[PDB]
């Protein structure tokens, strides 16, 4: 609303955030069908980054890199997470959304 | 007037209702937490009470108190124990009988539309999809053809124990898809996730070359689940936030199950059926007669379910008459080559990647029409024997008794012999009544599919030789691709659209279609409708399709 120049990029980023696949505790969706939608959404984020869609706004580019699970950018945002276990859950959300109980310790460590 | 047994069942139910939640709590707790034998009998008691409970009070209590969820959740604990039973020397079979009683009770709950919804809410299909015991299919050792281990008669073979585990799970999946008519898409989506979780085992069942009764029952249930679950509309309305990568894998597995199910029509809908039924007549004359009837039923059920699947695929992909999915190639040659008595041509195993010919559907139609009369005559004779059992020769009573009790039929009373003979005759009547219903359904569905494919190929197919060479030169020139890179990610998978049909194929289809669907087959199909469809409320469907197909085959294209 405020920035007329950023409005096109805000619409792309709003659409990426809106389309992000979320797991629901009562869906008929299989973990495999979720993983395929999640991979396709991630390829849409990556295509927007590679096309330089956000190259005029470092903060929108950083948010798009966070959506890709970029570990360097997640670590640059350490101060917003304050704890390693918030960083763990953010990494699981953007790299490993179908994580098994048996794999949690490896990702936690 | 109300039958005395239905009065006594109602009055008994009113007595169960007078003890209220106290009796429900004791039985449900003993079903979840009791000792092995107590759990089994409590689950069998719940199966029986829920079978007579028309008001669904016991089902409502079991859901609202969470016992239904505990019983479903405990399937994950059973998985660990059931895997140990697949070893060559299993522990005590107690866990198998508890699992059978639990699955029988869940199968009973799934028969009501409400109970199927409550089971989907408790996550039954999700817990079944997590069980690794289904992937532990025992390898059938083909080298046991050389004799001399009398397997001790008391412990079922590992393959038979694996079937006692797998068949109840498939029966629940098939029942939930059959009873859930208002939530059919969510039920189909969860059952699809189960089919994808165990996809190697499922493909191994669909590829199985064995003619055993157990392998045919596995195929009959699995084809009937795929016929109902693998509907094209289920993938587009699953609002389950699956990443694009997981939808492509899901479509890949479904497309494999599809090709394998269609390949079963070539195996069970053809002449190989007569050879599989004959190769087992030589190894044991005394145990063979019952297994033959059930193998014949399972083979017909496979053909029925794959034809139901073909029908469902044609109905859903056609919001408009111009967009028919073509499942069968326009060749009828396979129907004409199989009427010949030449026993010695080496098996051209058609690879599972070729679409079946329309000739397979006509051959299945001819065969089902012939089998219908044979089953009708045997059914009528068996009904006459059931009415006159006390007038049967003692040798026929002995043959009927030996089929239910191989050991000791000579030591039983005359009253017990007549009772065993009546039971065998009732099983025979009911099996033949189901074969008559399956033959009628296969005939209806074959006529529908034949009509739709003839309608498409004769009225709507554009032939590859119509129009026209006008403009543009450019020359050059041979050579070789080896290697190298680059991305373009717009592979829309709609590319099943290129079977180039020649004008010669359509003209051969018209000429072979008129010969293969002749007046003798048309008369038999009308005679079947007159004998069977007079008593069950579907008058005129076979006659209508026979008239439409006769219409299409008489159209000379102008």
């Amino acid at each position: 609303s405020t920035s007329a120049s950023a409005r096109s990029m805000c619409r792309v980023l709003d659409d990426l955030l809106k389309k992000m696949p979320m797991l629901h505790t009562g869906g008929t969706q299989t973990l495999t069908e979720f993983e395929l939608k999640w991979q396709h959404w991630r390829e849409e984020c990556e295509r927007h980054l590679q096309n330089g869609t956000f190259s005029s706004n470092v903060h929108m580019e950083a948010v798009c890199r966070v959506l890709l699970g970029d570990e360097e950018v997640l670590l640059e945002k350490r101060d917003l997470m304050t704890t390693w276990y918030h960083f763990l859950v953010s990494r699981l959300l953007f790299k490993h959304p179908t994580v098994k109980p048996t794999e949690l310790h490896f990702y936690a460590q | 007037p109300e039958d005395v047994f239905s009065k006594l069942q109602r009055d008994n139910l009113s007595i169960f209702e007078s003890y209220g939640t106290a009796l429900m709590e004791v039985v449900c707790r003993d079903a979840c937490d009791g000792h092995d034998i107590g759990r089994m009998l409590a689950l069998a008691l719940l199966d029986r009470i829920v079978s007579v409970d028309r008001q669904q009070q016991w089902l409502l209590y079991l859901s609202n108190s969470g016992y239904l969820k505990v019983l479903v959740d405990s399937l994950a604990e059973d998985d660990v124990v059931l895997r140990n039973l697949l070893t060559p020397q299993p522990p005590l079979l107690k866990a198998l009988y508890i699992y059978e009683s639990k699955m029988a009770f869940l199968t009973r709950v799934a028969k009501s539309s409400q109970g199927a919804i409550e089971l989907l809410r408790s996550g039954v299909i999700v817990r079944l999809a997590q069980c690794q015991v289904y992937d532990m299919r025992p390898e059938t050792d083909p080298h046991g053809v050389f004799g001399m281990r009398e397997t001790p008669v008391f412990i079922p073979a590992p393959v038979e124990r694996y079937r006692q585990i797998l068949l109840p799970a498939l029966q629940i999946c098939q029942l939930i898809l059959t009873s859930s008519t208002a939530q059919h898409l969510q039920a189909a989506g969860q059952v699809l996730q189960f089919l994808v979780a165990h996809s190697d085992t499922i493909q191994a069942i669909l590829r199985s070359q064995e003619g055993s009764l157990g392998s045919l029952q596995e195929l009959a249930l699995l084809t009937g689940i795929i016929s109902k679950a693998a509907l094209p509309g289920v993938l587009n309305e699953l609002d389950i936030g699956l990443n694009d990568g997981s939808m492509m894998e899901l479509q890949g597995h479904i497309g494999r199950f599809q090709r394998q199910c269609l390949a079963l029509l070539n195996r069970f809908g053809g002449s190989d059926r007569l050879r599989q039924l004959s190769l087992q007549d030589d190894s044991s004359r005394l145990d063979g007669v019952s297994k033959k009837d059930d193998m014949e039923l399972a083979m017909q059920q496979i053909c029925s379910n794959v034809m139901e699947y073909c029908q469902a695929l044609m109905i859903q992909n056609s919001p408009s008459f111009q967009q028919t999915v073509c499942l069968f190639t326009p060749s009828l040659k396979e129907s004409a080559s199989r009427d010949g008595t030449r026993q010695d041509s080496q098996v051209s195993i058609l690879p599972s990647w070729r679409l079946p010919s329309l000739g397979v559907v006509i051959h299945l139609l001819k065969q089902s029409a012939n089998n219908f009369f044979t089953y009708y005559d045997i059914h009528r004779q068996s009904v006459g024997k059931l009415q006159n059992v006390e007038q049967l020769p003692p040798d026929e009573i002995k043959e009927l008794c030996q089929s239910e009790m191989p050991v000791g039929a000579d030591k039983i009373s005359t009253t017990q012999k007549y009772g065993l003979a009546r039971r065998r005759l009732v099983k025979l009547i009911n099996s033949r009544a189901k074969l008559l219903s399956l033959c009628s359904y296969i005939i209806e569905t074959c006529l529908y599919i034949l009509w739709r494919h003839l309608e498409y190929y004769l009225l709507h197919c554009t032939t590859s030789d119509s129009q026209d060479p006008v403009f543009s030169n450019m020359t050059f020139g041979n050579r070789r691709f080896q290697d190298t890179f680059n991305t373009d990610p717009n592979m829309d998978p709609r590319n099943l659209r290129q079977n180039k049909v020649s004008q010669q194929d359509v003209d051969t289809l018209l000429r072979e279609g008129a010969n293969s669907f002749g007046e003798s087959l048309q008369k038999r199909l009308l005679d079947i409708e007159s004998l069977y469809c007079k008593v069950r409320s579907r008058h005129s469907f076979i006659q209508a399709l026979v008239r439409r197909i006769r219409g299409l085959l008489r159209v000379s294209r102008v």
